């Protein structure tokens, strides 16, 4: 899963 | 609600304790209480709010994906019928997730966004609105799925417009918004080229502005820049 | 309760799904529902019950220890007064922990233990009873603390007596009971020498019986033996 | 913390 903040 | 009798400052104190104890559901309930006092949030308090709900919904999303995968496997050719339980339990987790999202969107609509006049606060809240509509979109399958997707897009776009006008390209809020909107493009809107373009342009504009920063600001900005690079690496 | 309308088999199915999703609170609620159907539990079902509640209470214990440490630091000389919030929140977590323990002890008393006639089942349940009284003891400070400690001791001792008569020294239930009763001695009863003696004697009696075992049984028994060794290493 | 099962 791609990075999110 | 249940937190109506507790002082604002005590709620914030307890949220910090809950974070140290890794009690994110409690943290979120304390922060909801604090928001419902009706006063604007400081930067530190916005961080507490976001961390709490990120961790709660993150756990729900991870569980939903496990269950959805089992459900998908059960509907392949040759899978022996096991009855309604996998769907029911996925639905249960999905309904709980949707409830958390509705709670966060509710706090933003009543009345965090309308009272936020400074660019950092307004962008932060509009980014959150995008994020929680994006989580709704991840599980949506009905007549409203397109409107949910467009609600996320609209929130992210408003935030992008403000961030570009009012904040430097290294601002962590601006960077985080771009990171997340890029993921929206890739994962939700079926727009991988938009996702890639956004991440690349954001990275490169930040890179060009690092020279202006102190060591502490440089650390903050480069952490998120690395997340942009990590996604680009995954996608290219 | 809320699970009264769900089939026993569906509850067990869902407990397994919850475990895969790392949704231990749900797992525990499903297993409570299954126990409340009133039928005895199989070995697999006893494992599900134990895993669920172990993970729920484990998380509560870890949080309680974080909070208790902050509370202790706040009561040292030179600590600035921060009001009642740390105590209140520790109390909140403590009350939730106690509730979980009371729920497990309730299932064991009504009516898992009385219906368990086979040594493996009766020892397993009496070990659980010891364990959940031990968690109550960890947070106890009142008129009943000695009785809570003695309730754990009595449960563990009954289980030990049965296990020694009815099960081989390599039986994983016997080994696990001894591991936990040894920790009770060390941590709760202020009896480190008893703790050490128990762990050592258990290890050595198991070692002498490994020759009887298949490869799969050997794996099961040696895993717990290593936990005994790990504790002995910590304590000596 | 010591091991328990
Ligand atoms: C003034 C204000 O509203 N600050 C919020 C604060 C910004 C820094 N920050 C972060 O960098 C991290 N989280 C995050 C970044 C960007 C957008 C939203 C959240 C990234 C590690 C924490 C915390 C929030
Ligand atoms: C027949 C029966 O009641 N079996 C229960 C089952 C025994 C094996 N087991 C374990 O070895 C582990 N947990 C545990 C061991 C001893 C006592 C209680 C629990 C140790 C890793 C799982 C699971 C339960
Ligand atoms: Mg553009
Ligand atoms: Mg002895």
């Amino acid at each position: 899963f791609p990075a999110t903040v | 609600g249940a937190m109506g009798s507790m002082e604002r400052a005590s709620l914030i104190q307890k949220a910090k304790l809950a974070e140290q104890a890794e009690r994110y559901e409690d943290m979120a309930a304390f922060m909801k209480g604090a928001v419902e006092k009706g006063e604007e949030l400081s930067c530190e308090e916005r961080n507490l709010l976001s961390v709490a709900y990120k961790n709660v919904v993150g756990g729900q999303r991870a569980a939903w994906r496990v269950l959805s995968s089992i459900e998908q496997k059960s509907n392949e050719e040759g899978s022996e019928e096991k009855g309604p339980e996998v769907r029911e339990y996925r639905e249960k987790v999905e309904t709980e997730l949707q409830g958390v999202c509705d709670t966060v969107l509710g706090l933003l609509d009543s009345h965090l966004i309308k009272e936020a006049g400074d660019a950092e606060s307004r962008v932060f809240y509009l980014k959150m609105k995008g994020d929680y509509y994006r989580y709704l979109a991840e599980v949506a399958t009905g007549d409203d799925k397109k409107r949910i997707i467009d609600s996320a897009r609209s929130a992210y776009q408003e935030a992008m417009d403000i961030s570009k006008k009012e904040m430097p390209p290294t601002n962590p809020i601006r960077l985080g918004l771009a990171l997340n909107f890029s993921v929206f493009h890739y994962e939700i809107a079926n727009s991988p080229e938009e996702a890639i373009s956004l991440a690349k342009t954001t990275f490169d504009e930040a890179m060009a502005d690092l020279h202006t920063l102190s060591e502490d600001s440089y650390k903050d900005s480069t952490l998120i820049m690395q997340l942009l690079r990590d996604n680009l690496t995954l996608w290219t």
